[PDB]
């Protein structure tokens, strides 16, 4: 744990594409599924300057 | 308006005339692919030879259309020519029939016209440029601490993903060292990778010899490294 892992979707119809990205602790599980997780390490930050 | 996706798509129809198909869905589709998954299944069951092997050529060709769409001409290009220097290996030089002879030369007849238009240099298509852009940003930003994983849903995808960050300069100049990432199993889709050169990979990530994994999403149970810092999922949900 200890930061923010920047966590993106880039999808699309035809060509035209569309990104998701947030943000998840470093503490929690690498997916290749969307995943918002929680904080289990508690040393992790609520925020950082990729989300505000 | 796509010469090359054009050619490939009047191929594929030249192979459903040949073994007389015409299923309800549209090339380069994944009810087409699960389509022809189905049809050599039966083939195989019923013994039809020449229905088995037509499926089979028309997966490498639907797989092509894919990674024409999603990356570049020239890694599709490549995926095609790949599969018959391999066919051409082991079935020319036998239990070789009127089959392999048409579909072999069905794609020699175009090869040269194919490798043309992958040779001409093109525009990157808006996925790929959304793709290095992210990555661009997020190294320029992150610097030397930039540790991401790409997921893609196939192991070409990862592979030619893979080349074309080789293929361009400007990623190496932010400090991008990418390597591909993939399964042993053995697939009709690409080569394994042995569960040995897949630690070592890994390895190599871990001491940040490579920066930027692009796996398949049937690697995330051991790909749990906290030190990355980014991940992407490219054209996961399509
Ligand atoms: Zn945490
Ligand atoms: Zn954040």
């Amino acid at each position: 744990g200890g930061f923010h892992r920047r966590e993106y979707s880039i999808g699309w119809v035809g060509d035209e594409v569309k990104v998701t990205e947030w943000c998840n602790p470093s503490c929690s599980p690498i997916t290749a599924a969307a995943r918002r997780f929680e904080c289990t390490c508690h040393q992790c930050p609520v925020t950082c300057s990729e989300c505000e | 308006e796509d010469l090359f996706k054009d050619r490939l798509l009047e191929i594929m129809t030249n192979i459903q005339t040949f073994c007389q198909i015409s299923p309800m869905s549209d090339f380069g589709t994944q009810p087409y692919e699960q389509w022809l998954i189905q049809m050599e299944k039966k083939a195989a069951r019923d013994g039809n030879r020449k229905d088995r092997v037509c499926a089979e050529h028309l997966k490498k060709y639907n797989e092509a259309l894919q990674i024409n769409d999603t990356i570049r001409r020239i890694d599709a290009y490549n995926h095609l020519k790949t599969f018959y220097n391999d066919e051409k290996e082991k079935k020319f030089e036998g239990s070789l029939d009127e089959s392999d002879i048409f579909l072999m030369t069905l794609f020699l007849r175009n090869k040269k016209i194919l490798k043309k238009l992958a040779e001409n240099p093109e525009y990157e298509n808006e996925k790929l440029t959304k793709l290095r852009n992210t990555i661009m940003e997020h190294f320029t930003r992150t610097e030397e601490s930039a540790r991401g994983i790409i997921f893609t849903k196939t192991r070409q995808s990862a592979y030619a993903l893979s080349q074309w960050i080789t293929d361009n300069k400007k990623f190496a100049e932010v400090g991008v060292k990418a390597h591909h990432l993939i399964g042993a199993g053995h697939s009709s889709e690409f080569k394994p990778m042995t569960q040995n050169e897949q630690r070592e990979v890994i390895s190599k990530f871990r001491t940040g010899k490579i920066n930027l994994l692009i796996a398949t999403t049937v690697a995330e149970e051991g790909l749990d490294i906290k030190e990355c810092n980014i991940v992407i999922r490219y054209g996961l949900v399509t």
